[PDB]
């Protein structure tokens, strides 16, 4: 739905080339989307999100907001 | 006022922290930590410690009467005889 129109295309081959260097085709999305499956989704999260450092930033009347350490502590259950 | 949500209100104040596993749990404790240890030691010394001088004066004398009084009087055997 994003491609719909003149403007996102062009934005899209110049962002894409830019750092790939080519313009992937939509058919090979579909292809590696169909790669995904439930196993493949928690592997990956466990690599980049289980047990990490978070950054975080709050601007606002924010009195409540957990400390670093209850945020880190979150970020790994102990049931697991 | 006894709820996180609602305890002051405060305006324009920043606040910067770094994670734990991003720093030194014992960061300038050779060069920094003992100087200001020093400096408490130093800003409240004759504050408490001359006066519990006073008390070690005053328990040391005491102890020396109370033995200095059970020695035996040669005034009081003198004239015995
Ligand atoms: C032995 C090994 C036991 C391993 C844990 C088994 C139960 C895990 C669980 O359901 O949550 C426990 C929960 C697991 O740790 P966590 O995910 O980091 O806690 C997040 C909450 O903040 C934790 O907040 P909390 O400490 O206040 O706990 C409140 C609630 C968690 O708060 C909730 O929101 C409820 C969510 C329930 C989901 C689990 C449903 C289980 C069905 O956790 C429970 O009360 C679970 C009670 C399960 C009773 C099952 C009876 C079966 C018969 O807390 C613990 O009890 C620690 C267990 C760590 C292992 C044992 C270490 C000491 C030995
Ligand atoms: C290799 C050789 C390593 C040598 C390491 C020496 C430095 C040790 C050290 O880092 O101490 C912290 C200390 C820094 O202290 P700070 O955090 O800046 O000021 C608050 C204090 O830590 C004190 O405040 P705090 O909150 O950090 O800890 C206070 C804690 C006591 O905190 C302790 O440090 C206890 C002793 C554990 C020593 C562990 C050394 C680990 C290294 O006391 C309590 O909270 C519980 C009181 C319960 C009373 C129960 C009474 C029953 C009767 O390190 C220093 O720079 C001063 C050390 C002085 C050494 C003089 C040597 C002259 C030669």
């Amino acid at each position: 739905s994003h491609l719909d129109g003149t403007t996102p295309v062009c934005e899209d081959i110049g962002r894409s080339l830019l750092t790939y260097g080519r313009r992937i085709p939509l058919a090979e999305w579909e292809s590696r989307i169909a790669e995904v499956d439930a196993s493949v989704v928690r592997e990956i999260c466990s690599k980049y999100i289980y047990d990490q450092c978070p950054a975080v930033a709050g601007y606002g009347p924010i009195e409540q907001l957990p400390d670093y350490n209850r945020i880190r502590s979150g970020m790994f259950w102990l049931r697991f | 006022g006894r709820e996180f949500g609602n305890l002051t209100r405060m305006r324009h104040v920043i606040s910067y922290s770094l994670s734990p596993f991003e720093q030194r749990a014992y960061p300038h404790v050779f060069t920094k930590g003992i100087p200001n240890v020093l400096r408490r030691i130093r800003e409240s010394f004759f504050r408490v410690v001359p006066q519990f001088v006073v008390f070690y004066l005053i328990y040391t004398w005491g102890t020396e009467e109370f033995e200095r009084s059970k020695r035996k009087n040669p005034a009081a055997y003198e004239n015995d005889k």
